[PDB]
């Protein structure tokens, strides 16, 4: 069993600059690697194999290189569609082991989130449940921390996150927080606040309503 | 040359799925690559076509077997929750490689129930954001869209959550004050497991 150690894990660059992907077999493996890219869950595209011939159609600006077992896909002077998942994978000896796989993002200026807090609907209310919504859009970088607070004190069980991909127009992320309660829970408390804490800013970013107004 | 597999699967743990992966050329051999949601590419295995013997790796002996027809198969016993992924088949020949688009297998002993859609207005500035909850369904995935398509911009739709053994998703719309309550603006919501289509306007406070 011949493993694959991949590294970095994730990478940002900007278009026209150069970035170097590399991967170490637990053993020699003679040139058999192969490198692939994937987008958005879509089916992966092979890019180089034999560790440095270029594939069918794959721009020059890709190429690998190395032997043994240390190889590397160099990316110079990235296009926008450069941007996704990398893959090496070897097949000198079963099993082909792919490395862990490496996230190459698009670096843009900072942004901050624009948040947005959501009250429960009628409709849900109506059936009993109370689900507190909120927007962290468009931001950048992608490190962001959200905390609730009912009443002016932190609320942290009942919260769900969800977090968007890099977006393919505008480079920035956006997450998505959810308080869950009952009707009940919900209508003891007046004031819901959503806060955001990023880079963009040492306060925190915040927006909030209250039941009574 | 192409590789169709065969559409999404839904199963209850225990149970059996056969996933075909059919060529429009058919030399070679293939190969069968695991990737669960949010994780890398895992090989499951690969076919010598030629001489009919299958090679497995260690996490995959056992219950996953390839067999052949041009569709070659890939079946899978004794369904496991953690067997949830996409699966690809996959070729070689000359200078390149040929995958298919993926089959998505959920296995779950969840019950297949439709999305409540709930809209989300605001509690004014030129630009004004809105929303929908899609809360509670299963399986995935469900489609959303805003005004039937005609809104595409300033839109994003977040990953599901799942919660107990149900799904739970957001999406977000942002659109003119100047548009909005004025034009009318509603989600549409499709869930294909339920064969289920829910619209959403989205009425002002």
């Amino acid at each position: 069993d011949i493993q694959m150690t991949q590294s970095p894990a994730s990478l940002s660059a900007s278009v026209g600059e150069t970035v170097t992907i590399t991967c170490r077999a637990s053993g020699n493996i003679h040139n058999y690697l192969a490198w692939y890219q994937q987008k958005q869950g879509k089916s992966p595209q092979l890019l180089v194999y034999n560790a440095k011939t270029l594939a069918d159609g794959v721009p020059s600006r890709f190429s690998g290189s190395g032997s043994g077992t240390q190889y590397s896909l160099k990316i110079n002077s990235l296009q926008p569609e450069d941007f996704g998942t990398y893959y090496c994978h070897h097949f000198w000896s079963t099993p082909w082991t792919f490395g862990g796989g490496t996230k190459l993002e698009v670096k843009r200026a900072d942004a901050a989130p624009t948040v947005s807090i959501f009250p429960p609907s009628s409709e849900q209310l109506t059936s009993g449940g109370a689900s507190v919504v909120c927007f962290l859009n468009n931001f950048y970088p992608k490190d962001i921390n959200v905390k609730w607070k009912i009443d002016g004190s932190e609320r942290q069980n009942g919260v769900l996150n969800s977090w968007t991909d890099q977006d393919s127009k505008d480079s920035t992320y956006s997450m998505s927080s959810t308080l869950t309660l009952t009707k009940d829970e919900y209508e003891r408390h007046n004031s819901y606040t959503c806060e955001a804490t990023h880079k963009t800013s040492t306060s925190p970013i915040v927006k909030s309503f209250n039941r009574n107004e | 040359i192409q590789l169709v597999q065969s559409g999404p699967e839904l199963k209850k743990p225990g149970e059996t799925v056969r996933i075909s992966c059919k060529a429009s050329d058919y030399t070679s051999g293939m190969q069968w690559v695991q990737q669960m949601p949010g994780k890398g590419l895992k090989w499951i295995g690969w076919l010598n076509t030629q001489s009919g013997v299958p090679e497995y790796a260690e996490d995959f002996k056992g219950r996953f077997a390839f067999s052949l027809e041009t569709t070659a198969y890939l079946q899978i016993n004794n369904l496991k929750n953690e067997d949830t992924a996409t699966y690809f088949c996959a070729t070689w020949g000359g200078n390149s490689a040929y995958w298919g688009q993926g089959t998505t297998l959920t296995v779950s002993s969840a019950k297949t129930t439709p999305p409540s859609v709930y809209p989300l207005a605001p509690g004014t500035n030129s630009m004004v954001t809105l929303g929908c909850l899609v809360k509670g369904y299963f399986p995935e995935p469900v489609t959303v869209t805003w005004n039937s398509g005609s809104l595409s911009s300033g839109v994003h739709t977040f990953p599901a959550v799942l919660q107990s053994d149900l799904y739970t998703l957001s999406s977000s719309v942002t659109v003119p004050s100047s548009t909005w309550p004025s034009e009318t603006v509603t989600c549409n919501v499709a869930h294909p497991a339920s064969s289920t289509k829910v619209d959403k306007k989205i009425v002002p406070r």
